[PDB]
């Protein structure tokens, strides 16, 4: 209910490591394929 | 025919992506067929 928000910016992102982790039971992306994610660049990424 | 895991069964289908779906076996988008799955714990699950 309290959900925390963190702001992430000004860097380069390696998402593939996140994808290539056996550790996540569900990894569903609406809009990006988990792969090819490395190709995108964004103004602000928010993590909840 | 396969040895795939239970949670995995979802992956043997057209559009899906995942561990088996990418590297192990890939059904085509156009796939015309059936996917029959039944857990055979008895046949191959030994202690250890």
């Amino acid at each position: 209910y309290a959900w925390n928000r963190k702001r992430i910016s000004n860097c380069v992102a390696d998402y593939s490591v996140l994808y290539n982790s056996a550790s996540f039971s569900t990894f569903k992306c609406y809009g990006v394929s988990p792969t090819k994610l490395n190709d995108l660049c964004f103004t602000n990424v928010y993590a909840d | 025919s396969f040895v795939i895991r239970g949670d995995e069964v979802r992956q043997i289908a057209p559009g899906q992506t995942g561990k088996i779906a990418d590297y192990n076996y890939k059904l085509p988008d156009d796939f015309t067929g059936c996917v029959i799955a039944w857990n055979s714990n008895n046949l191959d699950s030994k202690v250890g």
